[PDB]
RNA sequence: AUUCUCUCUUUGCCUUUUGGCUUAGAUCAAGUGUAGUAUCUGUA
RNA sequence: UUUAUACUAACAC
RNA sequence: GUAUGUAU
């Protein structure tokens, strides 16, 4: 019962929008805060950078 | 000195911490773990 | 190294005594330490004072006190909205610090001037842009209500004030654009009676004798009066509006 | 602080050829501790 | 008792191995769960009752080599996207 | 003959391993009992 | 009414 | 139940 003491933990852990024009800008604003913070945490870290642009084109351009 | 603090506030985060005994063991390492971050960068060839 | 300062504030005199003070107020826009320049204009006038740092009044281009643009003489906000030349837009507490610092970063390194030919071309263009844009049954039913001082002006406010005030002493005037009506109340009835007959069928009118949910009901009454004016000049919505027009008169008569 | 003065041309010497054996000879096996193995990340006893 | 106590430790061990999050992970996710749950009640109040301002830091493209027509089409597209 | 998608076989690529540093940084599972509240289980 | 868990604990020996 | 922050 050695390999079964590990696999039994995984299966136990395994089992365990938007309206208006105004309310979207709130949603859109908070995601900007999110992104800007992750830049301050890491000056360089291009994953956070690249993402941030992609996200803005789809919304605005 | 205290008045200038009271009509300005404290300057930008930095200035200089000036070691002391409490933070010598820490700051020793920090340098070693950035002089291996040097020597590797240069030991690794031009595209690996 | 005297300041920007226009000709307009320095004043009537040729000779002018004025005092610098190397670190007074940090600039309003810029939000950084600068020099205050004080002077008097006239005999018993309260003395002037520069409100901006030169770094800014370079970029913005105005009298470091008056803030009236040097070329024209109109305010700086008024200028940026209408002419839309440099197209600046922070208007915040903190962003306006950096934005305006960023333009001081721009102009100091590469001297990008304020071109006055292209500026004047914007004005003469804006000038031309302005010009291109630019009864018996009543009086009987009216007299029946008069026997049993306010005129309903059916079918702008300043002109409604101008044309009615010249026909008597006014008590008060109203308007609603969505309503598309204005209740002109006179001080006397002799004036309101006279103004009724004078302003009947006149341009600038149906001049009678007066009597979320509120927004949608008034906006519905706007579409009703719009089709009512359009039809008289010349179908289901017209019939549905007629049913709503009949329902309002029944509520008015009953109440 | 503001953004720096835009960078210059890099003008490197031409990149040397690498080969697939060289890029395998710099293979770095992730090391694992006797002591400091925080979080979870279970590892079998035949990899120790 | 002895059979029962063996089965207890065998279940406690399955909890230890399973989760490594720590105090800070559990308390940080509850803060998300509270904030998210708070909105869903707050947004329903809005329906019941019923950085953006000026860009963070501009950094202009580069220089006029070619570009005015490109900008003309871009302005009207944002209104359509709304 | 080319391009795109789906399926199978063989092979490649990783995220640093969950931020770092100290005397393994440091010590060792006798608690029980009552009262109240909340959740779950059974009784043509 | 019984059993378990946690919260009551800003308890008590 | 404070040290320490979140909302009006
Ligand atoms: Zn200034």
């Amino acid at each position: 019962x050695x390999x079964x003491x590990x696999x039994x933990x995984x299966x136990x852990x395994x089992x365990x929008n938007i309206t208006d024009l105004e309310e979207l800008q709130e949603f859109q604003g908070r995601k900007r805060k999110e992104f800007e913070d992750a830049i301050r945490r890491n000056r360089l870290a291009m994953g956070h950078w690249m993402r941030y642009g992609q996200w803005e084109l789809d919304q605005k351009e | 000195n205290l008045l200038a603090r009271q009509f300005e506030g404290r300057h930008s985060t930095g200035v200089a911490k000036q070691i002391t005994k409490q933070r010598v063991d820490s700051h020793q390492d920090l340098e070693l773990r950035a002089a291996v971050m040097n020597d590797i960068l240069d030991m690794i060839p031009e595209g690996i | 190294e005297f300041p920007s300062i226009c000709e307009r504030c320095l004043g009537d005199n040729s000779y002018v005594r004025m005092t610098k003070e190397p670190l007074g107020q940090e600039c309003k826009i810029c939000s950084k330490p600068c020099t205050i320049f004080r002077w008097i204009k006239e005999r018993g006038q309260k003395p002037g004072k520069t409100q901006i740092c030169v770094g800014c009044a370079r970029y913005k281009n105005c009298c470091q006190s008056c803030m009236l643009d040097l070329q024209f003489g109109l305010p700086i906000a008024l200028r940026d909205a209408a002419l839309k030349l440099v197209e600046s837009g922070p208007t915040n507490d903190i962003n306006r610090e950096f934005f305006a610092q960023n333009q001081q970063r721009l102009l100091s390194n590469g001297e990008t001037a304020y071109d006055s030919q292209e500026a004047s071309a914007a004005a003469r263009n804006l000038v031309k842009k302005v010009e291109k844009r630019e009864x018996x049954x009543x009086x009987x039913x009216x007299x029946x209500x008069x026997x049993x001082a306010s005129l309903n002006a059916e079918r702008a406010d300043y002109k409604i004030r101008k044309h009615f005030e010249q026909y008597g002493p006014l008590k008060s005037v109203v308007c609603s654009h969505r309503a598309k009506c204005a209740f002109v109340n006179f001080k006397t009835r002799s004036s309101a009676e006279i103004a009724a007959a004078a302003s009947p069928d006149g341009n600038v009118l149906k001049v009678q004798w007066g009597k979320x949910x509120x927004x949608x009901x008034x906006x519905x009454x706007x579409x009703x009066x719009x089709x009512x004016x359009x039809x008289x000049x010349x179908x289901x919505x017209x019939x549905x509006x007629x049913x709503x027009x009949x329902x309002x008169x029944x509520x008015x008569x009953x109440x | 602080r503001g953004p720096p003065s835009p960078p210059p041309p890099v003008l490197h010497s031409p990149p040397r050829k690498v080969s697939a054996q060289e890029q395998q000879d710099w293979q770095i096996p992730p090391s694992i501790s006797n002591w400091k193995n925080p979080k979870g990340y279970t590892i079998p006893l035949d990899k120790r | 008792d002895m059979d029962e106590d063996e089965k207890e430790m065998l279940s406690e061990a399955r909890a230890r191995l399973a989760n490594t999050q720590g105090k800070k992970a559990k308390r940080k996710d509850r803060e998300k769960q509270l904030e998210l749950t708070r909105r869903l009640s707050h947004l329903q109040k809005r329906r019941e009752l019923k950085y953006n301002a000026s860009i963070p830091f501009e950094k202009k493209p580069a220089i006029g080599f070619y570009x005015x027509x490109x900008x003309x089409x871009x302005x009207x597209x944002x209104x359509x996207x709304x």
